[PDB]
């Protein structure tokens, strides 16, 4: 029907109304019992994630005003008296604990003494509610409620404040870890016939969890060491342990987004040693590439470190990204094709300089194909598509295409093509070698012209 | 102090726990009516179909068929020994069978459909129920593929 | 004309002292002064004369301090506990108006007042002028509360419950014995959960018992409903609760109460499941006050897992 959302976002405007009423008359109890009529919406379990989300905007919008008619009455001199313990008194749970929270962080602004003991109450009284949808949207209202005030580095020297960044990266840890749990809890309930809309709902959800690990980059105090003992070994330790691969890969790619580069060049071997831990219906070859992805645009970014010479990128993913593949049970061919044009592009933007390294990728990409007991290659077929996309970055990307036919292993990956495509990439690169033009070739690339040339007209 | 925040220490949830699928899941569907004879002794039969994970129960799937005075022979076992109040069947309709009707009598469509709605409504709310699940009347009416009315009633 | 003499009496300390509220039937609350046991009730008894020119005849007058317990809103069964006399007036006339003072030294007053459904404690002063036919009486109550300290021992109340195979939990509560002004600070544990919970809360409830033996009228009522979980928990899932005595204003338990009725204190914990089963334990708690200084919805017991 779809009216259910509208009479309920009717009944909001209309106890909202009469909430706002009373705080113009300083009516605070009476105004209160409105915000707990309004918040009585929340309660429902008939209306689908998209709808609910409306109907929590509509509320938290409204939550708003009452937010800030206490933390000025509150900030004027005029504070309301066990307002704390009085808001507890609902009888029903998610008006209780929306409007404690509500008053928690008025509170935190207002008593700084009582900072580390309410932050800690709020992400442990919502415990109260194990429903999923109900239990995610409380949890995102108090990661939303408390982003000014949780605590920091570069902070205010007030002597009478409580809680340091140890208790911020705990507050934003705990919640993350009981919002993964709701959102994982999603895949099991309802009937077996709505598997498919099950996750595509938890899909639309996805946001609400992953804006924890975002709060946890926004925190000054999260530094390289933080992060490699605390943030992440949290963050992994849940990501391993919740064995669902929509979640799995979700939390993954958004690891690589959120924190710097900075943090992922220190953590290398244990994030791509997590990626192999990982449920088989994972694409662990997106996560890998989108990290590489990142890494280059990191490397030609001026005005920044660059990457450390400790950090021995090449070998690292080289290694990795072949346990990697050993840890999968049934990789399509074309996809390991696909991290090995991530291994070039990885070496040929991090590390101009180095051709072997190229080389080296082009040299176990043969193995590689030469194991595959392989049947003939059609241009068809994805793995041709992507070994072409490979050998097109050499030719394509460097200054000087002399330097491309001085590698040993470029050519015989030609071997395993179609007719078809041979005919095509010869053609290609003795293309490119005129339409840029030619000075003397050397002994070692005079061969490489001819085995082109060959490869053309047979 | 300005707030009590007093509560008392928890033990920390293990991850298999947390993240482990519930040890709750139980659905079970009443659907595709079919006619069963010819003439006379015409008579609909249901498919019952089971989903599990309860230890209690013998198969984590099953399906079988079911004739309307099953359900009835079901509800009067358990009414016997179990002291559940068992909940109400979606009703004899015996003027439905009386001739020259209006309709398709027993077998009109509207009939069956609120009929089969009424019998899973039935069979979710007594199969969930937990001292029926000790009944060895109701295992018998779910997963035995025909039901053997001389049997001794247990646990 | 209306009556010949009007009886008014005010207490010495009725300026300082303190008063109190009383909750009777229909929401109506009642004030008077607040006294405890041992403390002196003292004042003045005002007789007002209404028609001057006549006079009233007597054969005394009299002041009494009362507690009694009445039960079932019948004055046959009405028993005092309590009473002190004190003699104002030998039997005589009274043309004008008078006074008279009062003291009753130390008063005792071993039970607290309360006004039930079956059962009333109270305490009042009554004077009488005692008239040929028909005595002039007037009632002025008074509110009595009983204190006590912080008890000896108060052990928390925790314990393993359940249905077998079905759904195990291990609940605790802070204390045993909590004041009126108090809160139930506990937690919910779950060990096994193969039914599907739709909420759990924790309810207050009151039992009233009139009656001696087999004689034994029980009245209750559930004070509050305080929802404390709202979902499907799993095994290993921990539930506070915080529930605020401030809020629901009872009284405090009163246990054989000269050996006529109790008045006790119960939680009651109640899970709901999706088909509207009903799964309960029941635990008595004392509250005391302190010294300033079935088809559609079956119910299955939750048993102790010893």
């Amino acid at each position: 029907g779809s009216k259910l959302l509208d009479e309920a976002i009717q009944a909001v405007k209309v106890q909202s109304f009469q909430m706002k009423r009373c705080l113009d008359k300083n009516k605070l109890m009476d105004a209160l019992k409105h915000a707990s009529n309004m918040l009585g919406e929340l309660r429902t379990s008939m209306l689908s994630p998209k709808s609910y989300y409306e109907l929590y905007m509509a509320i938290s919008d409204e939550l708003h005003y009452l937010e800030v008619y206490l933390t000025d009455e509150f900030a004027k001199g005029r504070k309301v008296a066990d307002l704390y313990e009085l808001v507890q008194y609902a009888g029903n749970i998610i008006p209780r604990l929306y409007l404690l929270i509500t008053v928690g962080v008025v509170y935190v602004k207002s008593f700084p003494q009582s900072r580390k003991d309410i932050l800690k109450d709020l992400v442990e009284m919502c415990r109260g509610v194990q429903h999923p949808l109900r239990g995610l949207f409380l949890r995102n209202y108090l990661l939303q409620c408390t982003r000014n005030i949780l605590p920091d580095e570069g902070e205010p020297t007030d002597e009478e404040t409580t809680g340091d960044i140890s208790d911020s990266m705990d507050f934003v840890l705990l919640n993350f870890a009981e919002m993964n749990k709701l959102w994982v809890r999603m895949q099991h309930q309802g009937h077996s016939r709505d598997r498919e809309k099950r996750e595509r709902e938890r899909q639309e959800l996805r946001i609400l969890v992953g804006t924890n690990l975002v709060r946890l980059s926004q925190l000054e105090g999260v530094n390289v060491e933080r992060y490699k003992q605390i943030v992440l070994t949290g963050i992994l330790e849940q990501v391993v342990n919740c064995r669902d691969a929509l979640a799995q890969e979700y939390l993954m790619e958004c690891i690589i987004q959120v924190f710097p580069d900075e943090f992922h060049l220190q953590t290398l071997n244990p994030f791509l040693r997590a990626c192999a831990e990982l449920h088989q219906n994972v694409n662990v070859k997106n996560i890998i590439i989108a990290l590489i992805d990142r890494l280059a645009l990191f490397a030609h970014r001026e005005d920044g470190p660059g990457i450390p010479a400790d950090i021995k990128l090449f070998d690292i993913f080289s290694q990795q990204v072949a346990t990697v593949i050993q840890s999968r049970q049934d990789m399509p061919s074309e996809d390991v094709v696909s991290l090995q044009v991530s291994l070039i592009n990885l070496a040929m933007k991090c590390y101009p300089d180095r051709v072997d390294y190229v080389d080296k990728v082009l040299e176990t990409t043969v193995e590689i194909f030469n194991k595959l007991n392989l049947e003939h290659i059609a241009t068809s077929s994805a793995v041709s598509k992507e070994l072409t996309r490979l050998l097109k970055i050499p030719v394509d990307t460097y200054n000087n295409i002399l330097t491309v036919l001085k590698l040993k292993h470029f050519h015989p990956l030609f071997e395993y093509f179609d007719y078809e495509s041979r005919k095509s990439m010869s053609c290609y690169v003795l293309s490119n070698v005129l339409d840029y033009n030619t000075e003397i070739v050397s002994q070692d690339q005079v061969d490489s012209i001819m085995n082109l040339v060959s490869t053309l007209i047979q | 102090t300005v707030a009590d925040t007093r509560r008392l220490i928890t033990k920390p949830q293990n991850l298999n726990d947390a993240y482990g699928p519930p040890s709750n899941f139980l659905e079970i569907d009443v659907s595709n009516p079919q006619t069963v004879g010819v003439g006379r002794g015409r008579f609909t039969t249901y498919e019952i179909r089971v989903k599990t994970n309860l230890p209690i129960f013998k198969l984590k799937e099953s399906t079988v068929r079911r004739r309307y005075s099953d359900f009835e022979w079901l509800r009067s076992e358990l009414e016997r020994e179990s002291k559940v109040v068992v909940p109400p069947l979606p009703g004899k309709a015996f003027l439905r069978q009386l001739p020259f009707r209006g309709d398709d009598g027993i077998f009109d469509d509207n009939f069956i459909e609120e009929r089969k709605q009424g019998l899973e409504q039935f069979i979710n709310k007594v199969a969930g129920h937990p001292l029926a699940q000790n009944e060895r009347c109701l295992h018998m009416f779910l997963q035995d593929e025909i039901i053997d009315k001389s049997y001794t009633p247990s646990k | 004309f209306g009556p010949i003499c009007e009886i008014d009496i005010v207490l010495n300390d009725g300026e300082t002292r303190k008063m109190a509220e009383m909750k009777t039937e229909d929401g109506k609350v009642e004030k008077h002064y607040l006294f405890y046991d041992g403390e002196s009730v003292s004042g003045k008894v005002n007789l007002a004369f209404k028609q001057p020119g006549k006079r009233l005849e007597h054969q005394g007058i009299r002041i009494e301090f009362v507690g009694q317990i009445e039960l079932f809103n019948d004055k046959s069964n009405t028993h005092e506990f309590v009473n002190l006399v004190k003699e104002l007036a030998l039997p005589g006339e009274l043309t004008q108006s008078r006074s008279y003072d009062f003291e009753f030294m130390q008063v005792e007053k071993p039970y607290e007042s309360y006004i039930g459904a079956n059962v009333r404690l109270r305490y009042f002063l009554k004077v009488t002028i005692v008239r040929r036919l028909t005595d002039l009486v007037k009632e002025y109550d008074l509110i009595v509360h009983q204190l006590a300290t912080y008890p000896d021992v108060n052990n928390s109340i925790k314990m393993e419950v359940g249905i077998e195979d079905c759904l195990h939990i291990e609940f605790e509560y802070n204390k045993s014995k909590y004041h009126l002004k108090d809160v139930i600070v506990g937690k919910i544990y779950f060990l096994l959960v193969r039914i599907k919970i739709q909420h759990m809360e924790l309810q207050l409830i009151k039992k009233e018992i009139t009656g001696i033996g087999p004689s034994t009228t029980t009245e209750t009522e559930t004070i509050a409903k305080y929802e404390i979980m709202d979902g499907a928990p799993v095994k290993g899932e921990s539930i506070p609760i915080r529930l605020f005595l401030a809020g629901y204003d009872p009284t405090p338990t009163m246990r054989d109460v000269n050996k006529k009725f109790s008045v006790r204190y119960f939680l009651n914990l109640v899970l709901v499941d999706e088909e509207d089963r009903r799964y309960f334990k029941q635990q008595e708690i004392i509250l005391w006050r302190k010294a300033p200084e079935s088809a559609e919805q079956p119910e299955m017991g939750l048993v102790p897992r010893g």
